[PDB]
């Protein structure tokens, strides 16, 4: 074994899970190649790595990666072509036999059949919020990432609970400052002032009676990843519930 | 930015922030006040403050509708806000002793002549739908029923220790411009507070214009000549300067932050200025 | 202020400090004072001279003994004329067993002495030829100085060019690298997601060992992350480089090296020798 590998499949909740294989013809085998090639007067091999594909199941099919293969052949070099594949429902951990070939044209044109195929099992290895009280679950209909200038825009929130007790929930927003090492003084501080200073809802203390289109506006810029501020309660039984989802770009 | 002009309270401050260039931008404040109707008709509701003029809302029976009025902060050397008290509507009565600590009555004063401040000059205007004649006006004396710390800070800036202002010249620095910051320091009429400690200390921090809390040894960034600590004058105002070089990147913001010593949590005021400047 | 060599080989410097006003520092290296100097190049690009500066440092124990021994005890013309006029070495003995309290010299007060004893003192002024207004204004100012505070006034007045100035100097001298090249890449970003909106770091490097690596990382983006997984063409010009990664992942690890340290030898044709890439999203 010379070209040296590992297996990355990396897990995204886009229902997505990518993999990339890295290999890297490392200096185990290297240092004795290279210098029987030194006594040959050769430091620049060139195996012609040109030929790879994976698969899937026993249905081998070359899957269609998100990058390109043209023919690759260099001296230590190190390559990792990333490849989109379907993620999973469930743990139904699809083996993979990742199947390659380099044609190792050595020194004075010689070239030797070499290949790296060989299989293995392709294990990752590893919107809504639910409720504290009731079967109430929220979710935004209009998607989670969107543009807008310092205008005005349309939010939209999902409402579904059961039917015993389908009503009395309210919003609020509370722009008010929590009032809160030194430089985590001023951190937190900042974090918090433009929690409260950024959006303003212009329908706050909103009767829920499912659909709602909640109403705001944002004054000043920035990346307003999980919006925080606003809360809705039910009037029975206070609790705060939060609602710590969605994002805004304001560029 | 322009063509923003198409929401009724933008323009004002654009039109006095275009002429009129003394009068900046990020003191005005907004006053947020939510209409409800206790009635079955719709409501036209043109609000008037000494010169905005909000276009026509409708509420309908239950439907509230935020009006978003912005006017400008007052200025604690114009008006004095320390007045003789809570003035009765008749002279003479008892004259009893007032039976609250001299503090409180301070703070009692602020949160009334503020609130008497934003009801002088407020004024709706309403009309019905389905008759489109019986017009009227409300006041607000009865509807805004007190103030508390938050608003107090928000309209009168004198309630806070200081009073800064923090100017950068000309915001395009390419890399190699070492360029002073200037600072303007005013204590305020709270000056009369504490005055056993004559030394507060005024740290400058640095914040990324997209992302947070940049280090203080800041490298590829803003290189500073001398330190972050700078102890200011309580009762006189105080120019501090600090020379800043810059490395590369994009933008970034200055604000400072007055903390009384320098053990921790005996900090004061999370002040906010926040000039930006643009680096290539 | 810091010294170009003395062959003058025209390396400028663009800031300096002059502290003529802030005569003012305090030095428990909690708090940290950072100096930055922007030196520039000349029309040869070398590597090695000599650098000092001249840090004209005091100590706070020196000047707040001359606001005190200024204005708490001999602030006239007749005091200073025939009390303690020929008696100043007992005043520059007795003043060097202080030991000012300066823990609360830079919080709500200054010249605020701890701990120590009176008598003792008194009985040396008495034991030898002191007269006794000497005495009286020397036993007022120590009376004074039993518990006192200031504020940041005299800063400077009490000691506007009455002081030493202990000029010290060093030898900072240019570290440098080994290996001098110029890389230049080309990102296009191929994102799994819609775009993270990063925000850049051109980066540039060296590296200093023989058969070695001078490995570097991409930029870090803040929004929905392990992802925006770009694609790059190499590119790497004016040398034999090596890689680590073609189309390449911008997640938690990046690992973006490039082990071109193992050969492509040059000169120092710069101030060191270093290597600039630049990545550009195509």
């Amino acid at each position: 074994l010379l070209n040296m590998r590992l297996r990355n499949i990396s897990l995204k909740s886009e229902h997505c899970i990518l993999s990339s294989l890295d290999f890297q013809t490392s200096k185990a085998s290297e240092q004795l190649t290279k210098k029987f090639i030194y006594p040959q007067e050769h430091n620049s091999f060139l195996k012609l790595n040109f030929q790879e594909i994976s698969y899937k199941l026993i249905d081998g099919t070359s899957q269609i990666e998100l990058d390109p293969i043209c023919p690759l052949k260099v001296p230590l070099t190190a390559f990792s072509y990333d490849s989109i594949s379907a993620t999973f429902k469930l743990v139904l951990l699809p083996k993979s036999t990742q199947p390659h070939r380099v044609k190792i044209t050595l020194a004075y044109e010689l070239e030797l059949h070499p290949n790296l195929k060989l299989p293995v099992r392709t294990s990752w290895e590893t919107s809504l919020v639910n409720s504290k009280l009731s079967n109430v679950k929220f979710k935004f209909i209009n998607s989670n990432i969107k543009v807008i200038k310092g205008e005005k825009f349309t939010m939209r929130l999902q409402i579904i609970n059961s039917s015993s007790s389908p009503l009395d929930l309210v919003v609020y927003y509370n722009n008010t400052i929590n009032p809160i090492t030194l430089e985590n003084q001023y951190q937190l501080h900042n974090k918090y002032r433009k929690i409260a200073e950024g959006i303003i809802l212009l329908s706050n203390d909103y009767k829920i009676p499912y659909f709602a289109d909640l109403r705001f506006i944002g004054i000043m810029s920035g990346y307003y990843g999980t919006l925080s501020g606003l809360k809705v309660l039910d009037l029975n039984t206070n609790e705060l519930i939060e609602v710590g989802n969605g994002a805004s770009v304001l560029i | 930015s322009s063509q923003v002009e198409n929401v009724d309270w933008i323009e004002y401050v654009m039109s006095k922030i275009r002429a009129e260039s003394n009068l900046h931008s990020r003191d005005f404040i907004l006053l947020l006040l939510d209409f409800r109707n206790s009635w079955i008709d719709g409501i036209k509701l043109n609000v008037q403050f000494e010169d905005f003029t909000s276009n026509e809302y409708h509420v309908e029976a239950s439907h509230t509708s935020r009006i978003i009025v912005p006017i400008k902060k007052i200025d604690y050397k114009k008006y004095n806000f320390e007045n003789t008290p809570i003035p009765r509507i008749y002279p003479g009565r008892q004259f009893i002793q007032s039976g609250l600590n001299e503090e409180q009555t301070i703070e009692m004063r602020q949160k009334f002549w503020c609130r008497e401040h934003i009801i002088s000059k407020l004024k709706c205007n309403w009309k019905l739908t389905t008759d489109q004649s019986v017009t009227g006006s409300v006041d607000f004396n009865k509807f805004i029923e007190k103030f508390d710390h938050k608003m107090v800070y928000t309209i009168y800036p004198g309630r806070l220790f200081y009073g800064v202002q923090l100017l950068l010249d000309e915001p395009k620095v390419k890399v190699g411009e070492i360029i002073n910051l200037k600072i303007i320091t005013e204590p305020t009429s709270t000056c009369r507070r504490k005055q056993n400690s004559t030394v507060n200390f005024l740290d400058i921090v640095i914040f990324d214009s997209k992302t947070s809390k940049i280090l203080p040894r800041s490298n590829r960034r803003i290189l500073y000549n001398g330190s972050l600590t700078k102890p200011i004058s309580t009762t006189k105002v105080s120019e501090i300067n600090l020379e800043i070089i810059p490395i590369e990147k994009g933008r970034y913001e200055f604000s400072v932050c007055i903390s009384k010593s320098n053990n921790q949590d005996g900090i004061i005021q999370f002040d906010s200025e926040n000039v930006i400047l643009s680096v290539i | 202020e810091l010294s170009a060599p003395d062959t003058r080989n025209d390396y400028n410097i663009r800031g300096d400090y002059i502290a003529t006003t802030p005569a003012l520092i305090t030095f428990d290296g909690n708090e940290s004072f950072i100096n930055c100097y922007e030196i520039t190049a000349n029309n040869n690009f070398d590597s090695k001279d000599i650098f000092n500066l001249k840090v004209r440092y005091n100590t706070l124990k020196e000047q707040l003994d001359c606001f005190i021994t200024d204005a708490v005890l001999i602030e006239g013309d007749v005091e200073w004329f025939i009390l303690f006029e020929k008696w100043k070495t007992f005043w520059e003995l007795e003043i060097l067993k202080k030991l000012k309290y300066d823990y609360d010299a830079f919080k709500e007060n200054r010249i605020i002495r701890l701990l120590k004893t009176s008598i003792d003192l008194n009985k040396t002024k008495s034991k030898i030829r002191n007269l006794c207004i000497e005495k009286a204004v020397l036993d007022k100012i120590l009376i004074c100085l039993n518990k006192v505070s200031r504020g940041i006034a005299v800063c400077n007045t009490d000691m506007d060019e009455y002081v030493r100035n202990l000029v010290p100097k060093q030898l900072t001298v240019p570290v440098q690298l080994p290996g001098f090249e110029q890389f230049f890449h080309v990102q296009f970003e191929q994102m799994e997601t819609s775009h993270d909106a990063l925000h850049d770091t051109i980066a540039t490097i060296g590296n200093s060992l023989s058969y070695t690596v001078i490995v570097e990382n991409l930029s870090g983006q803040w929004g929905q992350d392990v992802i925006d997984d770009g694609g790059y063409i190499f590119e790497i010009l004016s040398s034999n480089e090596w890689l680590i990664h073609g189309q390449k992942r911008c997640a938690i690890k990046e690992k973006r090296k490039e082990f071109e340290v193992h050969l492509i030898p040059l000169k120092k044709g710069y101030l060191n020798f270093p290597r600039v890439e630049i990545t550009n999203i195509n």
